[PDB]
């Protein structure tokens, strides 16, 4: 892609005691037009691994086929390995930076959530092969609004429960429907820890204009 | 940079400066512009550090591999033609390359100056890279074939250390070589700044 | 770039009950030196200097303007300028030229003709005013006069002190930048007197 | 394009530059002065684009002239240069920019001999010696490896000679002529042209 | 393409396609050469009703090298033009002349190159 | 943004959203884009929002000294040629849309265009980038001899369908009624906006 | 930069970083950001840091005529109107993003003021580049008609976001708190970044440095 | 258009003493005026006497990273060894001047030990040019913390100083504080310090904090 | 162009304009944009011709021998993935989207988006230059569960909406109800087109 | 900015070529050659960019070699020609075009003697008298008022020294010595280079 079509904005993703939790509206954009107001960018990828992708919809639709066909190849070998979050991120990196060395990237910036041997899996993936993990992440204007909060939030206590690590994430969510013009208050929440993947929606903030009094 | 070199009565004398930079920022102040691909054969060189240094040891491997092949050394002649027709085949590319191959051979002295166009001339005093002009201006002037070894050591230490002085991309140290008969001898490795100091102490 | 065509390097630096300031010597247009001697350091009274770096013929633009503006202002007056009041009035001159500007970063180092108590300052080439309590710098080495500063510099140091930290610090800053050097000026500025040295430095 | 040089001695200051005045591939003049008498001991020597340098050169000209007739004295050669780098420095970012490149050579009666180096930006520089044009970038070294503050006028000729010798050898351009002048405290006086 | 291994080895270890073109060699006509001190001599074995200059043995490859061969003359030709275009690909890569050596050894790798 | 004007008997009714937005960033999200040039004659602002403040001043200023000289309240159309004529004079250096709408005791509730240096009077009128998205809406939405509420109404439901789908468009919508009674000014919030089909 | 602005109770509080950065290198690790306009009215600048000192400069100086010819004290909508209009006439070309608060005879009030001359008035906004960070943290926690101490330390931890997530921002919170018994202004309210101590032995023995040439000039004549 | 690079920032520095090489970088990976991660250190244990720093555009230089760990597997097995200091320092010039023409955008730095067991720096530019040095400075703020290096490992511009040699204590302290004021006067070099220290016993790792604005 | 497909219980209502314009000009004003893929599936046109006119016949090829192999007529699902594949591998050389619906016996009338190479199932969905000025419209006029009669209504008016504001869409409305039945193909003339308010 | 020049006469053909090898404003060689040999009747005269002048020139003197080696005889200077101009126009529309300006002057047994001209664009043109560069500007019209077709090699000497001249005295650029070679019955023969004070 040269230049992406419809796009999703951030996607947002921090740790907690147990589990990951990943976060994204259902907004793709066309433009300024908001094109297609109930498009899921969340995947299951297995068990273990969750991804949501910021960027173009369509080559993340590509990659979600790649992906899902990749997981059921494993899966018909029943050899007792399978695929953990760090290979499945390590994967996409390799995916992303080859794309991006033939000057045709897969225009899009992913967060890679994940629960595997006891411990939690956040990383991150960009459209150059740019990759690395961290305690929370936040894709596309995300990172200016939503990781201020997941930092100062998580400098007061790292290690946050589900539900602490939860409300944050709601939050977030809040910040976002409010200063990013490209976002729509609808939107999903998943999470991985031990029982597996959960994808919660579509999802809604409780908005409050009392400072159009002001 | 500024490399210079000059056949004589007593063989060819080889100089070079030390520097290196990146832009305005002077990355290194003392960096090895001479390649000795064998103890009868030297590379000056000038222009793209890495280019310089990969073509000129591709040419070192290549005369190493003709020297293997036939139980004796390459000619001074065939050596820079090799170089020069790795730079043909790169033409175009925005290689940057200007370098000077000096050696003794069954013809004596030779001294050949090779560029990134292809260009390769035979003859008896060249300089490259960005001081050259000042190189060739002192060089011109205190030249004369009958040149003494210690007259020529002079004449070479001066020409770059001058060019040094007027060159912001120049400066360091100047290496300097000697191609005798029986091979090459490296002359010295002289601050350049110091050498300027003393110039100026006797004035 | 406009600021690397000649090049140049300018530092202050803050000691106890004194001050100094420093620059390279080189006139050149880009590659090709022309001088080992171009003045940079201009006084602006007994205990009061500018440093200017830049393109040489704004550096002297600016030192001519504003010895005009001065000399009108001390007759008016009938005193010497305060350090703070020079910086002011090199900040207006350069405003002036918001929209075109000269390309000079100046740096001013004084003692109060009345308090003594060191000041130090620079400006950008549209007049904003920077005072510090340390070291400012300007030039085509800033990065290398800065990492220099940082390490060397420390609180009330004597003239002797301040003399070998600015010098090191100017020395081996210009000697990583090729368009900056063929020695160094230094001025220590005292209550009792001035001291000017000339430094043996590199001329490559 | 064009050359000028300038040495200045203990008591004297010598200039020269190339005769050469050009259009496209074709010397049009091989006897052209590129030297301009500002006083009775002040040269100008002036090179760069086409219109400009006699533009420029005849206008400080004439207003140093004013100035002689305004006061019955002429300006020092400090005070001529100063004022040449006042009048390129206002033009440069005004509507008419001069794209002249300048050497002004003078001999004081208190201050002695003096060069001054000035490009088209309106930099001044006083040096013992100094060079403009691509040549410069050839001759420069030759002056500071054979330059001392010392050099009698006679050696001074010697080492222009070696200048112009190696412009012949390695410059591109053909510049076969150039005119030679010396200034002291008699004035301003004519020497051989330096012919190859 | 034609991808079958025409020369291949036989149970005592000999080369048999190596050994017929050995044959088809002591059929031609014979050819001598003497290296003497300042000269190199080339001999060769000889229709009336045949212009000769077409149909020598002794060609030139380059001004300083020059052969003889015995065996299928249409052979030879094609083994003289690749020796010629050599000659003067060594020229051109290196700048000096071939040796006689450089020439021989060129040819017997080209040789060598067609019972493999 | 998104603006819009409906004239009905006995005066007009404005409405915008109130967004302002530096691309994707929203820079302010409750911003009143209803301007009053007079006591009852207002303007609603759209595009540049430094040139559309600049001109709405500059036609309050003109319009008020103008008002005064003639011992009257100007007429809506006095409101509309002094917008129009700097929106025009300037219209290589302006980049804004600035609709005016009001009461007269002359021509009752009136509704004007100046887009772009032009002037239009215009039964109701739509402004902004959302407005792209509500063309077709208007049309089939929009009759004759609707009551101020049912103008309100209209106006509230064409902004949040625009709001919707317009990423430079959100927030509340703000609704202004001038009437000859005087001029009433109203908000509907983020959360008790009109709800459609939004998938 | 991150500069921010708030309305509470009983007033108005400015905060500011104190980072100049000069293209990725911090030029200056103390500089000031919030400017005084008139005793109950200051700004906050971000952009180019000359067109912010010299647009605020003029103001207050265009205020203080303003308060000596009115004999009242000045109003917050007049350094709005003036700055606006001065902004709007250059086209955005003097680039000062200004946060205006004050308390006047109407109370507290808080303006955005942006390069082309556009404006806003809200009961809080950040500017500068960590603008962003101190927006995320107003928006998740301002509630109006907070207490003094309430509205400082929310403040506070919105410049801090800022300083902390934005490269172009750093060093210490100065803030500034408008009330209708003056301006208190707190310097240094916050240092998030502790004293950074180091073993910084480096001297050089007197001698070192090789000098060529020594000139010495008295003044005790003057003195 | 699609630009297929971009400056994540961090800066690297090795000196090598006698028997031991230090490779030091900070923890922060940028893009922008914003923080990726405030824990990416710029080392990469190589051998057990070779480690790598590695700045610049973070595509490359985790793809370079994991190219120089399989052609080192490669190499030990058709050697039967490991790659030396220098081997592997000659075989990245060739890597990176493989992409001459797309270059990888990343400084390299490595630092080990030569076969005489002496400390050794060797320090490259994106295309693959190199030498080796005592000690060298490269990424963001190689201009601030070189001119220092030049001064106080190498004595330059110094009259009548002792030319001691660098002893481990003394080369961990400069590391230490050329990192700190590197930290205060870039915005791109900042939150923790990892210093690698490469002796015949192995590769120790220290962490220090740097300043996190 | 406006193209418009809305799912209903049973099967697919597909609507289009007429006009072909190269720029001002008109070159066909009676073309039918609607393309059978198969027996029970259509494809809408939209974008470059030339393009939309490829991707379709090369489309119809591949699922008429899919449709042979399987013994079966192709899924709506296996038809949009054919589009789907075709738009997305060739993204950066087609100027085309196709929207897919038809029926199946497994999930029946369904209406896909294949928008720059992505997939979408939609309730309904709008394309081409036209369907910027009915996204309010399209959003205020849509109810679950409409009649086939209610569909072919709803995509008419919306489609004569966007002809009326778009200077890329005009001509006739030409419709397409693909049920189990079979397939109904039908005209609404530029005569005989709903009317709205239109000044 | 190199300068190439023939004169043809009654049964020989005389040429002469600059010997300056230069870089940027520097004359790094004085007695540099610019004429190849083809056959030992034939040269080719080569100007142009830096890289492309002696890899074009080299490439067909090998190749005419070659022909030699291959048949016993040598092509004739038409044939030469005309296989230049071949390479030179195969080239043109290709990833490699060479950017040379060339002269080939010969002499066959039966045609007697030729010079021909050929731009970088692969014209070929056959010609009484010609020369390449901008020199050619100022000696062209020497040339056209002095040549004659019955011109003895004396006087073509004269009037090549007469172009010579012309440029020492107008052309901006040094071009202080000239090779000199003319080709007849007996072949190539070397004539005392140009040489100007
Ligand atoms: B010279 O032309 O200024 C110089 C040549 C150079 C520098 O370092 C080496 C090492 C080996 C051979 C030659 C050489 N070039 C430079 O200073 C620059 C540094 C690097 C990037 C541009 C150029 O090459
Ligand atoms: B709208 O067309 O998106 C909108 C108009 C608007 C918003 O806020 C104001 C304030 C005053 C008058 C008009 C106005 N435009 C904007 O919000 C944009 C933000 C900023 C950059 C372009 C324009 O001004
Ligand atoms: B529509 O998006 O404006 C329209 C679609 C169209 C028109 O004619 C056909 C024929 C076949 C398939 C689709 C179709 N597009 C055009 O009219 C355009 C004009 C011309 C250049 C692009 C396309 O063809
Ligand atoms: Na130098
Ligand atoms: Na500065
Ligand atoms: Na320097
Ligand atoms: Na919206
Ligand atoms: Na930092
Ligand atoms: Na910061
Ligand atoms: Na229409």
């Amino acid at each position: 892609t040269q230049n992406p079509m419809v796009t999703g904005t951030s996607v947002l993703g921090v740790k907690f005691e147990g589990g990951v939790v990943i976060a994204a509206d259902m907004l793709g954009s066309y433009g300024s037009l908001a094109r297609f107001r109930n498009i899921s960018r969340i995947m299951r990828v297995n068990n273990s691994t969750m991804l949501g992708a910021s960027g173009d919809y369509a080559d993340f639709q590509y990659l979600k086929q790649v992906l899902g066909q990749m997981v059921i190849d494993e899966e018909l070998l029943g050899d007792g390995h399978s695929y953990s979050p760090r290979a499945i991120h390590s994967w996409l990196t390799r995916a992303m930076y080859s794309r991006r060395s033939k000057m045709n990237p897969l225009w899009n910036t992913m967060v890679i959530g994940g629960y595997a041997d006891g411990e939690s899996f956040l990383g991150y993936v960009d459209m150059l092969g740019v990759a690395y993990e961290a305690p929370s992440l936040a894709t596309g204007y995300g990172a200016y609004l939503a990781q201020p909060l997941l930092r100062e939030v998580l400098e007061k206590q790292p290690v946050l429960s589900q539900t602490e690590a939860r409300d944050l994430v709601e939050r977030c969510m809040r910040v976002l429907y409010y200063r990013d013009a490209r976002s729509y208050n609808r939107f999903q929440i998943a999470t991985v820890t031990e029982k597996g993947v959960e994808i919660e929606g579509p999802l809604s903030t409780e908005t409050n204009w009392d400072i159009a009094h002001m | 940079t500024t490399t210079l070199a000059f056949k004589f009565q007593h063989g060819v004398i080889a100089a070079v400066d030390s520097r290196a930079s990146a832009g305005s920022y002077i990355s290194a102040l003392r960096v090895n512009k001479v390649i000795e691909i064998n103890p009868y054969l030297l590379g000056t060189m000038s222009g793209c550090a890495a280019d310089c240094q990969y073509w000129e040891r591709l040419l070192a491997k290549e005369c190493r591999l003709y020297y293997l092949r036939n139980g004796e050394r390459i000619s001074v002649s065939a050596a820079s033609k090799l170089l020069s027709n790795m730079m043909c085949q790169y033409r175009g590319m925005g290689l940057s390359m200007g370098s000077m191959i000096c050696g003794w051979d069954k013809k004596g002295p030779g001294l050949y100056y090779v560029d990134e166009h292809g260009t390769r001339l035979s003859g008896n005093m060249f300089s490259t890279g960005s001081g050259n002009t000042y190189a060739y201006g002192v060089m011109d002037s205190g030249y004369r074939p009958n040149l003494s070894p210690e007259e020529a050591y002079d004449l070479g230490r001066r020409a770059i250390a001058y060019a040094t002085h007027r060159d912001s991309y120049s400066g360091g140290v100047v290496n300097m070589y000697h191609m005798k008969e029986d091979g090459w001898v490296k002359v010295e490795s002289t601050d350049v700044s110091d050498l300027l100091h003393q110039y100026r102490e006797a004035n | 770039s406009i600021m690397s065509y000649n090049g140049g390097a300018v530092m202050a630096m803050k000691g106890k009950n004194c001050v100094a300031i420093a620059a390279d010597r080189r006139f050149g247009i880009q590659a090709q030196m022309v001088t080992t001697d171009f003045q940079k350091i201009f006084p602006m009274g007994d205990r009061l200097y500018i440093g200017l770096a830049g393109l040489a013929t704004d550096v002297q633009t600016v030192a001519q303007r504003l010895k005009f503006r001065l000399n009108l202002y001390e007759l008016k007056e009938g005193r010497q300028i305060k350090p703070y009041t020079l910086m002011s009035m090199v900040a207006n001159l350069l405003y002036e030229k918001r929209f075109g500007p000269y390309y000079t970063e100046p740096v001013i180092a004084g003692l109060d003709p009345k308090t003594f108590k060191p000041f130090i300052c620079s400006l950008d080439l549209i007049g904003c005013p920077m005072v510090t309590d340390d070291f400012v710098v300007s030039g085509t080495c800033a990065e290398q006069m800065y990492g220099m500063c940082e390490s060397l510099w420390e609180p009330n140091m004597d003239p002797d002190h301040l003399f070998e930290t600015i010098s090191q610090a100017m020395l081996n800053a210009v000697d990583r930048d090729a368009v900056s050097g063929m020695g160094v000026i230094v001025h220590i500025i005292e209550k009792d007197k001035i001291t000017t040295r000339t430094l043996k430095a590199r001329m490559d | 394009m064009e050359y000028l040089i300038g040495i200045q001695g203990p008591d004297y200051v010598l200039v020269a530059s190339d005769r050469v005045a050009a259009s496209n591939i074709v010397q049009m003049k091989d006897d052209h002065d590129k030297m301009f008498k500002m006083s009775e001991k002040i040269l100008l020597l002036c090179v760069g684009e086409a219109g400009d340098t006699v533009q420029f050169a005849e206008y400080i000209q004439k207003n140093v002239q004013l100035y002689k007739m305004r006061n019955g004295y002429e300006l020092s050669p400090t005070a001529a240069a100063n004022f040449t780098r006042r009048n390129l420095a206002d033009c440069l970012r005004s509507r008419t920019p001069y794209h002249v490149n300048l050497l002004l050579a003078g001999y004081d009666e208190h201050e002695g001999p003096a060069l001054y180096y000035m490009d088209y930006l309106a930099a001044l520089a006083k040096a013992p010696f100094a060079a403009h044009g691509y040549g410069a970038f050839l001759t420069l070294s030759i002056l500071d490896r054979y330059y001392t503050p010392t050099i009698s006028r006679e050696r001074a000729v010697e080492l222009l000679r070696k200048c112009l010798e190696e412009l012949q050898k390695r410059f591109i351009l053909n510049l076969p002529t150039f005119s030679v002048r010396i200034i002291d405290k008699n004035g301003i006086h004519d020497l051989d042209n330096i012919s190859f | 393409s034609y991808d079958r291994a025409i020369t291949v080895f036989s149970p005592d270890g000999h080369l048999f396609q190596v050994e017929y073109a050995q044959e088809a060699v002591k059929k031609g006509s014979t050819a001598v050469g003497v290296r003497g001190r300042d000269i190199v001599v080339l001999g060769v074995e000889k229709a009336k009703l045949q212009d000769e200059r077409t149909v020598r043995k002794i060609c030139a490859l380059d001004d300083n090298v020059c052969m003889a061969f015995a065996g299928l003359t249409a052979d030879a030709r094609i083994v003289i033009n690749r020796a010629r275009v050599e000659c003067q690909s060594h020229r051109l890569t290196v700048e000096d002349p071939v040796t006689v050596e450089y020439i021989t050894r060129y040819i017997a790798s080209l040789k060598q190159r067609y019972t493999q | 943004t998104t603006i819009m004007a409906v004239e009905f008997d006995g005066g007009v009714v404005m409405g915008s959203d109130s967004r302002v937005s530096a691309g994707e960033a929203v820079v302010n999200r409750v911003f009143d884009k209803l301007s009053p040039l007079h006591e009852r004659i207002y303007c609603a602002l759209s595009g540049s929002a430094a040139d559309a403040q600049a001109v709405a001043d500059m036609a309050a200023y003109q319009l008020e000294l103008h008002g005064i000289e003639l011992e009257e309240p100007p007429l809506v159309l006095a409101a509309a040629n002094v917008v129009r004529n700097i929106s025009y004079k300037y219209r290589e250096d302006l980049s804004a849309h600035l609709m005016v709408a009001g009461w007269d005791q002359r021509e009752g509730g009136q509704v004007y265009g100046t887009l772009g240096g032009m002037l239009t009077r215009q039964p109701f009128a739509i402004g902004g980038s959302g407005s792209t998205f509500i063309y077709g809406y208007v049309d089939a939405a929009y009759k004759p001899g609707m009551s101020p509420e049912e103008c309100r109404r209209f106006t509230t439901d064409a902004i949040a369908l625009a709001m919707s789908r317009d990423g430079s468009s959100g927030g509340v919508i703000y609704l202004v009624t001038i009437t000859a009674a005087g001029v009433d000014h109203r908000v509907i919030l983020g959360n008790e906006l009109p709800k459609f089909y939004d998938e | 930069t991150t500069i921010a602005g708030l309305v509470f109770q009983d007033g108005v509080i400015l905060g500011a970083d104190t980072r100049a950065t000069n293209d990725s290198v911090v030029a200056d690790k103390s500089c000031e950001k919030i400017h005084f306009i008139a005793p109950k009215i200051y700004c906050c600048g971000a952009g180019v840091a000359a067109d912010a000192e010299m647009t605020t400069r003029m103001v207050a100086s265009k205020m203080e005529l303003h308060a000596l010819s009115t004999g009242r004290e000045p109003r917050v909508a007049t350094v709005t109107r003036i700055l606006r209009q001065t902004l709007f006439r250059y086209q955005g070309h003097v680039g000062a993003s200004l946060i205006v608060g004050g308390v006047d005879l109407t109370g507290p009030q808080l303006y955005g003021v942006h390069p082309h001359g556009s404006y806003s008035r809200l009961p809080f906004t950040a500017l500068g580049s960590g603008q962003d960070a101190a927006l995320a943290v107003l928006e998740d926690r301002f509630q109006p008609n907070m207490t003094l101490e309430a509205a400082q330390g929310l403040l506070v931890e919105a410049v801090t976001a800022g300083i902390l997530g934005d490269l172009g921002s750093g060093g210490n919170v100065d803030a500034c708190v408008i009330t209708k018994t003056g301006a208190k202004l707190l310097r240094t309210l916050s240092s998030p970044t502790e004293p950074v101590k180091r073993s910084g032995r480096y001297h050089f023995v007197p001698g070192t440095t090789a000098v060529l040439t020594q000139t010495v000039k008295p003044l005790t004549l003057e003195l | 258009r699609f630009s297929p690079y971009v400056f994540n920032g961090g800066t690297i520095l090795a000196i090598a003493g006698e028997d031991f090489a230090i490779v030091a970088s900070d923890t922060r990976l940028s893009e922008g005026f914003s923080i990726h991660t405030r824990d990416s250190p710029k080392c990469y244990k190589l051998t057990d006497k070779t480690v790598i720093g590695c700045s610049g555009f973070h595509g490359d230089c985790l793809t370079l990273t994991k190219i120089i760990e399989a052609r080192l597997k490669m190499y030990k097995h058709s050697n039967n060894k490991a790659m030396t200091t220098g081997a592997i320092a000659a075989m990245l010039s060739t890597i990176l001047y493989s992409r001459r023409f797309f270059p990888y955008y990343v400084y390299n730095i490595i630092g080990g030990l030569d076969e005489e067991g002496k400390g050794a720096v060797y320090s490259f530019d994106p295309v693959g040019s190199y030498q080796r040095d005592s000690f060298k400075a490269g990424g963001s703020a190689s201009a601030m913390l070189q001119p220092l290096l030049d001064n106080q490992v190498g004595f330059k511009n110094m009259q009548n100083v002792e030319h001691v040699p660098l002893s481990l204590d003394r080369a961990m302290r400069l590391v230490k504080d050329v990192f700190i004021s590197a930290a205060e006067r870039d915005v791109y070099t900042g939150d923790a310090l990892r210093i690698c220290i490469v002796t015949k016993e192995g590769i120790r790792e220290e962490t220090v904090s740097l300043r996190k604005d």
